[PDB]
């Protein structure tokens, strides 16, 4: 007990809930990325409740526009619907007032905003979730982005936020470099989203994408010169498990 | 435990409990699915000698097809009347055909519903009991202050419940095959009398109403008059 | 339409403005000042809708003394008519515009220099060595064109508009009762009320 | 105690929620056919005045898709009605009859905007949707009251979870497959009664119990007789 | 009637709620801003820190708020975002309407209403920041603002903000020559905030700078953000490895 | 009863090997009666260019709108609006007030800091994007300025021939125009440098 | 203003003129009449440009906002309906007439839109001025079971068939094809039957023919 | 514009043309001016074409709706529906439209919600362009309820000479068979109904 439960400030200056909130976070899934100055990757763990739930059918690493993809740790159906609020808004506030879409910078500060209202507000509890926001943008370059429900963000070359977070954040720290390529990084997860589980490790259930190149494939259409393809890469669970082989 | 809209530690709404608690606590309404229609009646409590007799009526109809009555707050039981009042006449309005007793069961519910759901409401306090017909035969429900209700072949609340139920029960393996319309009236004068020795020190004014194609004509009508004697006397030599 | 010039000359400005009021047929008032002063050292004259007219001055008005009490430091011409022009540029756009044209006039005492902003109702400013809303400038326009030099004195600016007014009368249908002049400068307002005699 | 976070993060009223779901007291279970899905429920009709047309926890939702709710009456005619209606707004808002997973979607989406903004307590059910619809086939998605919904291969709700449950696990971790192989309805309907039987230590008769069927786009609820006559059929058999 | 709410008023006329927030501001990073009579400075230490953080394409203390003038921060990442926007935004309403810069003291002045605002109705917390404001503009030429919660604003010469600025306060009160020209001060700077660091020693990487100055060659004024490279540089001018 | 031709005007630019040029009259005045020789309808917003023809304080009011928004622009984003960025917000700002139109013709041109790439936009009152690689016109004289443009424009020139070029088209559309005159003005974009040019006109 | 659409045996194609006019002039020589709603569906359209437009650009950003959220793929009468609801809940005020078509995770389709809130479908529409036109050609030449080769280059030949005896049409050919299985391809001037033929003489001017007042090198950056 | 919908034994049968004309000229040909609303119950649009598109499409909207909790509705239970959104809103709003509909009990039921919104069960009812001549063949040559087959030709005669007379109305003819049985798509090519 103290003057913690209610939005106001505790004798110190300490704001309650909020920490509370950051608290349904540090007991969440173990999740990471890394920015690896030609790709970005983002990756965290996907502990099914039982084998009788098709897991198969519900994404954590999701897409936020052709460029950024996003991930989380903490109450599920917080970034479930955060995410589709989160894309309009990267529309509505931005593509139709520019015909193009947002840098990452932007975005997160966008969805910030919204991370940001739940809280300056008495009868609305903030969101149980930290996200973990990977983009890109022909301006900034590759970028790495993390938001705590205190609306919040910090620019990150790469972390971990969950359960295995101190442990994580540790030996990725001891792992970087400012030259990793991407496969480099890609391999780099895996051996810290290694020790972070208690489970499998197959890939069905491991959940991870990255931003990485333009798929010209995947567009559907061909004729137009600038409009090349989207970077955000969710890796499918073949493309995974082989790249267990490299340990 | 105080607030209407909170749950208990293992799921639980009090607030409802003691709503049911206040509706048995009332007087006891009863009604009877039967051939073709539906018969109900209720129990007006004569306090003193200075009640005006064929009064103070405790049922009310709703269109010109729906018999209506309950127990346990009396002005409550006015209130969602009106309720149902207006969805039906709006209904009526807008699809030209009166109003489906299944349904209209929902829209009721559905707003018993609401006041369960909200801190700033207090729960529906009372059980409601009716019915009538249509297309696809008569029908009978009993809502409750939890919102839930169903179809009973006969229903009963208010104070002395059993009474009427074991008392319903008979009826059913009796006549499995609907009892008679004109029969139906006589014996639910009767089930109530029964009921009623609780407050048995203190006399009382038994009312009733009914539906059906043969004897209402597809409406809902007040049974009083001459019916209404004969059936009163009926139960008063089973009285006995 | 009504009378309404001004010109800017040496180091100040200088604004007339017909003195009559019309209702259809006779005369009213014929010794009427349309204008305004809006600070110490701004000025504001204008003609336009009966009534549209003398609320918006002093609106206006209101506004700038507000601010300048507030500040306690005073707004410059330049700024001033920026905002007459918001509020007009909205003003055409509202479910009622105020129809009014208007001239403003102010001595900007960072510069040490007069500013003269002519400005329609449409929300249509400009700065200007000179000017005159409605069919004001037909008359004149040349006359001024003509004479006219950045360097005059405060006197040969009189003597032009003199001759632009001589000139209004002669050709001008309307009896416009003569006209009510006034000058803006480092020193502030004054009013050549001589005019009359003069 | 009230909506808005414990110390460590984890507002029960959600979890409480919970209980109330089960409380109840039915068994609801589901699998998917090849061209067919199912679900089984409980009719317990105790009070000997009532009437079994009247009873359900099943319902038709959409012309193909179906819903079954282990949870409090009145809060699930609720959830039944909104539903009911999202759909009915949607293929009119574009065009293409609305599927499962989607329905659940908003739906848990729905139970979570509430739980957050505090606009009413949490209805005490849980959802169990299903259909076959012409982009995934046999489908079937579940939610809760704490907003949230995800996949199931063949499910259960109840008092007695995981016995149903670990039954169709074992009979999985044989069958290999992630569903019934069978081409009739009625041949997987005894299945599942058959599962569940041998799953309660219990018997039905032709009332006792309550199943529905999704089929290529005619979802129907399981009446009285037509259900007996399936028990005809799984006796022998066996 | 002791601590909650900020509608309610102590039997002494105390806002706790308030002296609470507007104290919660000894836990920012120490920010700095001094004037001279040809530029003025805003020196800021950074927070957060790890190993693995950027702070190159980004900042989180020093923020532009219009051509003429900038705010060091030192509160709520969160709330300073929401103020710094509005901020820029009314700011540039005042040039859209009368065509011309926004005054100093009137922008820093309207912010402090609106910290105020917070401070009066039910419903609503006060935001937990505290900025040193400075800029320039030609009504009263250069200028060091700074306010708090309480929605107050103040004239500074030189003021610190955030983490023992009682200590790094003392410090300035010494050094100080009003006319004290700008690489005296940007110097001086750095002296007052070495002296109150945690850290082992000033490392470049976790520090933030700009300074603002205008002359005859410019004819207007100029301000520049340093960016981590110049920063670096200058630390060692001041004699640091 | 048209808004557009009351106060008269005309904008036209082009694009060269290398980089762009737009220029624009100066007269402004209610209809007949002419009042300005002194107002510009080309501004910018760091390295983008604007020309507004059409009605006044329409033109003005867009300035202001413009210049405001640029401002935010590029304080969030720590770099200046982009061209081809501009365009389609230009656009969508024209379209939010489609029910209540600005009577305006603008212009957009300038130089990509990235690509390099040369650009040129026209547009009708509501926002309809005209890209082209030539030239743009909008205006009282639109119709004069596709007779001069069309038999003038060369692929490619040298910015010193450019301006030439322009500058005679300009020039001389604006006399069979009775509402455009009064001197004009052209401006000269390079990669780096850019050059503003006055020049002597028919004042009548 | 003068678009058609006919479909094939595994498909449809659309194409659509160049030129945008202006009551009697010509505003661009080079417009694209064919925009983008989403990879499989796209429109082409006739009348009020700006409005036609912004519309699509609305309705394709809400459409792939929906796809995203329900994980599927965009069906052609969603956008249909999307368009058309909105579109005569302004009653006529929009002018924008268009054939709206693309292929969805269940066949192909293709269909025309009046600015009002009429909707048809056919197996090939013709909306425009030159509407006429394309039309009597589409009526002569058209049979049952046409390939990609039979479609496209009767499609393209209509369009060809307003460029000529209708005025308000012009320069080159726009078109886009969408298979039942394979991709989209945009094919900016599949055609380019009108060009200007070289000049007469040259008309580039001496430096220094120009009179200039003044000169100097304005400012940008901070 | 030329529809109807006609009522016998095994039930009612509804038809129309194809053509749909802007000014004198034919926009489409081919025009599916009979439309579902439900699956025994489907109604042919007149007069204004946007507005009698978007009203169904409401309707269609109101009864699948009305359905999952209502149970099945009847045709005069369909009617009314289009009563509220033709009256409420007469003056933005230009339908003849005319409503059929059948259940096994009452047979197939005619209700005709002319401009204005004036509600009708009649026999039979005719709207459109060109109604205007088949007022004299229709009432006259018209016995109580018919056959399948026999009833057939009410349609195809009164059809056949409406074209033959009033341009803004052609094109192929269309019904569509509303019984027992079910739905049944009809289609009559013009070389036929010319000949007679
Ligand atoms: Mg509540
Ligand atoms: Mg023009
Ligand atoms: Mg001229
Ligand atoms: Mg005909």
């Amino acid at each position: 007990r103290y003057s913690f439960s209610l939005t106001t400030f505790s004798p110190s200056g300490k704001l309650g809930q909020i920490d509370y909130a950051l608290t349904a976070v540090k007991q969440g899934v173990t999740s990471l990325g890394i920015k690896a100055t030609n790709g970005v990757v983002i990756a965290t763990e996907k502990k099914s409740s039982s084998p009788l739930a098709m897991s198969e059918t519900l994404s954590k690493v999701s897409l936020l526009t052709p460029d950024i993809g996003a991930v989380y740790s903490g109450m599920g159906p917080d970034y479930r619907v955060l995410v589709d609020k989160s894309r309009k808004v990267a529309h509505t506030s931005y593509k139709r007032i520019y015909g193009e879409y947002p840098p990452t910078k932007l975005l997160v500060s966008e969805v910030a905003k919204i991370m940001q209202e739940a809280t300056q507000s008495g009868g609305v509890r903030p969101f149980g979730v930290s996200l973990l926001i990977a983009g890109h943008d022909e301006f900034n370059g590759f970028s790495l982005y993390q938001v705590d429900p205190s609306g919040s963000y910090f620019p990150w070359k790469a972390t971990a936020i969950g359960k295995g977070s101190v442990a994580a954040k540790t030996f990725l720290e001891k792992r970087w470099n400012d030259e990793l390529e991407l496969e480099d990084a890609i391999h780099i997860a895996l051996l810290t989203l290694k020790e972070s589980v208690e489970g499998e490790f197959n890939g069905d259930t491991i959940e991870l994408a990255i931003i990485g190149d333009e798929n010209p494939d995947l567009l559907g259409y061909t004729g137009i010169p600038t409009d090349k393809g989207p970077r955000f890469r969710k890796l499918t669970s073949q493309e995974i498990n082989d790249r267990l082989e490299a340990l | 435990d105080l607030s209407n809209s909170v749950f208990s530690p293992d799921g639980r709404n009090f607030q409802v409990e003691y709503a049911v608690k206040a509706v048995e606590n009332g007087t006891t309404s009863i009604g009877i699915k039967c051939n073709d229609g539906v018969v109900f009646a209720v129990e007006k409590l004569i306090t003193s000698k200075l009640l005006v007799p064929q009064k103070n009526v405790k049922i009310q109809v709703v269109d010109r097809h729906i018999g209506c009555v309950y127990s346990g707050l009396i002005p409550d039981g006015r209130h969602l009347v009106n309720r149902g009042r207006e969805e039906a006449a709006s209904f009526k309005k807008l699809y030209k055909t009166p109003i489906p007793i299944p349904a209209f069961a929902d829209r009721l519910g559905q707003y018993v519903q609401a006041h369960t759901l909200y801190n700033s409401v207090r729960p529906f306090g009372v059980s409601t009991i009716f019915g009538g017909v249509d297309k696809n035969g008569a029908h009978l429900y009993m809502l409750e202050p939890s919102g839930s209700y169903w179809g009973y072949k006969g229903a009963a609340t208010g104070k002395g419940r059993q009474s009427a139920k074991a008392e319903l029960e008979k009826l059913v393996d009796h006549h499995p095959e609907g009892l008679s319309a004109r029969e139906a009236v006589k014996q639910a004068a009767k089930i109530i009398y029964l009921a009623h020795e609780d407050n048995k020190e203190k006399d009382f004014e038994l009312e009733i109403s009914w539906c059906s194609l043969s004897e209402t004509n597809g409406l809902h009508k007040f049974v009083k008059g001459d019916l209404l004697q004969e059936a009163i006397d009926f139960a008063q030599k089973e009285i006995n | 339409m009504d009378i309404i010039l001004g010109i800017r000359v040496q180091d100040s400005v200088i604004l007339a403005s017909s003195k009559a009021v019309t209702r259809g047929i006779s005369v009213l008032k014929d010794s009427d000042d349309k204008t305004r002063q809006l600070s110490p050292h701004t000025l504001m004259s204008f003609a336009g809708e009966a009534g549209d007219t003398v609320q918006f001055a002093e609106y206006i008005q209101a506004n700038i003394q507000l601010y300048s009490i507030r500040e306690d430091y005073e707004l410059s011409p330049q700024a001033v008519s920026s905002f007459v022009r918001q509020e007009l540029a909205k003003s055409i756009r509202s479910r009622r515009p105020y129809q009014v044209n208007v001239l403003i006039g102010g001595y900007d005492k960072k510069k040490n220099k007069p500013e003269l902003y002519q400005i329609d109702y449409l929300g249509t400013k400009v700065e200007l060595p000179y000017g005159a809303h409605g069919y004001s400038g037909f008359y004149t326009f040349s006359l001024l064109d003509h004479h006219y030099r950045p360097d005059m004195t405060t006197e040969e600016g009189l003597d032009l508009l003199k001759l632009c007014v001589q000139e209004l009368e002669k050709r001008m249908p309307m009896d416009f009762k003569g006209v009510i002049v006034k000058i803006v400068d480092k020193d502030g307002i004054r009013q050549v009320d001589d005019f009359q005699a003069q | 105690h009230i909506t808005i976070f414990s110390p460590e993060g984890r507002l029960y009223q959600v979890e409480y929620a919970f209980k109330a779901t089960n409380q109840t007291n039915i068994n609801s279970l589901a699998v998917r056919g090849k061209d067919c899905t199912v679900v089984i429920s409980q009719k317990k009709v105790p009070d000997k005045l009532l009437d079994p047309t009247t009873v359900s926890y099943i319902f038709c939702i959409s012309r193909t898709i179906g819903m079954v709710v282990n949870g409090p009456i009145p809060d699930a005619r609720n959830a039944a009605l909104r539903a009911k209606a999202e759909a009915a707004e949607f293929r009119y808002k574009y065009g293409y009859d609305m599927p499962c997973d989607v329905l659940a979607k908003r739906m848990a989406n729905l139970s979570q905007i509430y739980t957050q903004r505090a606009y009413m307590r949490p209805l005490g059910v849980i959802l169990t949707f299903v259909s076959v619809d012409e982009e995934l086939g046999p489908s079937i998605y579940k939610t809760d009251p704490a907003g949230y919904y995800v996949g199931y291969k063949a499910t259960a709700t109840g008092p007695k979870q995981q016995e149903i449950t670990t039954n169709l696990e074992n009979h999985f971790k044989k069958s290999k497959i992630d569903h019934i192989n069978e081409e009739s309805w009625e041949k997987v309907v005894e299945f599942a009664i058959t599962h569940m039987i041998d799953a309660l230590g219990t018997e039905f008769s032709k009332n006792d119990l309550e199943v529905g069927v999704a089929t290529k786009d005619k979802f129907f609820t399981l009446s009285a007789e037509n259900i007996e006559e399936r028990l005809v059929a799984i006796a022998e058999q066996d | 009637r002791y601590d909650s709410r900020t509608t309610i008023f102590s039997p002494e006329g105390r806002l706790y709620q308030v002296e609470y927030a507007l104290e919660s501001i000894s836990h920012a990073g120490t920010a700095i801003g001094i004037m001279a009579s040809d530029g003025i400075v805003l020196a800021a230490e950074r927070k957060v820190t790890s190993t693995l953080l950027e702070q190159d394409t980004s900042t989180e203390k020093l923020y532009k708020l219009n051509d003429k003038i900038a705010v060091a921060v030192a509160g709520l990442t969160a709330d300073a975002e929401i103020l710094i926007n509005t901020a820029r935004i009314h700011a540039q309403n005042y040039l859209k309407t009368y065509n011309e810069d926004i005054p100093v003291e009137i922008l820093v002045r309207r912010l402090s209403d609106i910290k105020q605002g917070y401070t009066q109705h039910g419903g609503l917390r006060p935001f937990g920041v505290s900025f040193i404001y400075a800029g320039y503009d030609d009504r009263y030429g250069y200028q060091l603002y700074t306010s708090n919660p309480s929605g107050n604003y103040t004239g500074w010469k030189a003021i610190s903000v955030g983490a023992n600025t009682s200590a790094a306060q003392t410090l300035l009160q010494m050094d100080y020559k009003d006319d004290m020209k700008v690489d005296d001060a940007i110097e001086l700077a750095l002296k007052t905030l070495s002296k109150t660091t945690d850290s082992s020693a000033l490392t470049y990487d976790r520090l933030e700078f700009a300074t603002i100055r205008k002359g005859a060659n410019d004819g207007e004024v100029y301000q520049k953000i340093f960016k981590p490279q110049e920063i670096k540089d200058i630390l060692v001018k001041t004699g640091i490895t | 009863s048209d808004p557009s031709s009351i106060n008269g005007g005309i904008v036209v630019a082009m694009t060269g090997k290398d980089c762009v040029a737009i220029a624009c009259d100066l007269r402004l005045g209610s209809q007949s009666l002419g009042v300005s020789n002194k107002f510009e309808k080309i501004f910018h917003y760091g390295h983008v260019f604007l020309g507004i023809t059409g009605l006044a304080t329409d033109v003005t009011t867009l300035n202001e709108m413009f210049r405001y928004k640029t401002n935010l622009y590029k304080l969030k984003e720590e770099r200046a609006i982009e061209p081809e960025t501009f365009t389609q917000l230009v656009s969508s700002s024209l379209y939010e007030r489609r029910f209540g139109p600005y009577f305006v013709g603008p212009v957009v041109a300038g130089i990509n800091s990235k690509s390099g790439k040369p650009f040129i936009a026209g547009f009708d009152l509501i926002g309809c994007i005209d890209e082209a690689k030539d030239f743009i016109v909008s205006g009282t004289a639109s119709d004069q300025l596709f007779g001069m443009c069309e038999s003038l424009y060369e692929p490619n020139l040298e910015p010193e021939d450019l301006f030439e070029t322009i500058s005679q088209a300009l020039l001389n559309a604006a006399d069979r125009d009775a509402l455009s005159g009064w001197g004009a003005v052209v401006y000269i974009i390079k990669k780096d440098e850019v050059v503003k040019r006055y020049l002597k006109m028919r004042q009548d | 203003t003068t678009i058609v659409g006919v479909k094939f045996n595994n498909g449809v194609v659309i194409a659509a003129d160049t030129r945008s006019t202006q009551g009697p002039i010509v505003a661009d020589k080079n417009c694209a009449k064919l925009h983008r709603i989403s990879p499989k569906i796209w429109c082409a359209g006739a009348g009020t440009a700006a409005d036609t437009e912004a519309v699509t650009q609305l309705i394709g950003s809400n459409i792939e906002l929906h796809s995203l959220y329900t994980s599927r793929e965009p069906r052609v009468v969603s956008a249909l309906q999307m368009l058309k609801q909105h579109l005569f809940k302004y009653q006529g005020h929009i002018g924008a007439y268009l054939i709206v078509a693309g292929v969805d995770p269940t066949g192909s389709h293709l269909f025309s839109i009046h600015a009002h809130g009429s909707t048809d479908v056919g197996y090939y529409l013709s909306l425009g001025s030159g509407s006429l036109a394309a039309m009597a050609v589409l009526e002569s030449h058209w049979k049952q079971d046409l390939t990609k080769e039979e479609a496209i280059k009767l499609a393209s030949d209509a369009i060809q068939a307003g460029i000529w005896n209708d005025l308000g049409s012009g320069s080159n050919v726009d078109v886009c094809v969408m298979e039942i299985g394979k991709d989209a391809e945009y094919l900016r001037n599949y055609l380019t039957p009108n060009v200007r033929e070289e000049k007469q003489k040259s008309y580039k001017f001496p430096r220094g023919t120009t009179a200039v007042l003044k000169e100097s090198i304005v400012n940008i950056c901070d | 514009t030329s529809i109807m919908a006609v009522t016998f034994k095994d039930g009612v049968i509804l038809g129309a043309d194809s053509r749909t004309t802007t000014g004198a000229y034919i926009a489409n040909r081919v025009t599916d001016k009979l439309t579902r609303v439900h699956d025994k119950i489907w109604c042919c649009r007149s007069g204004s074409a946007a507005d009698t598109q978007a009203i169904a499409d409401i309707v269609q909207y109101h009864l699948e709706l009305y359905t999952s909790q209502y149970g099945t509705p009847s045709t005069e239970t369909a009617a009314s529906v289009f009563k509220e959104l033709c009256y409420e809103n007469k003056d933005n709003l230009t339908a003849g439209i005319i409503v059929a509909g059948y259940d096994d009990k009452n047979k197939g039921e005619v209700y005709t919600i002319p401009l204005g919104g004036s509600v009708h069960k009649l026999p039979y009812a005719i709207a459109g362009s060109g109604s205007t001549f088949i007022y004299g063949y229709c009432d006259k040559n018209f016995r109580e309820n018919m056959s399948k087959e026999e009833t057939v030709d009410f349609i195809k005669h009164s059809l056949s000479q409406a074209i033959k007379w009033d341009g803004s109305s052609g094109g192929v003819i269309r019904m569509v068979v509303l019984t027992a049985a079910g739905v049944e798509r009809l289609i009559f090519y013009p070389d036929e109904y010319e000949q007679l």
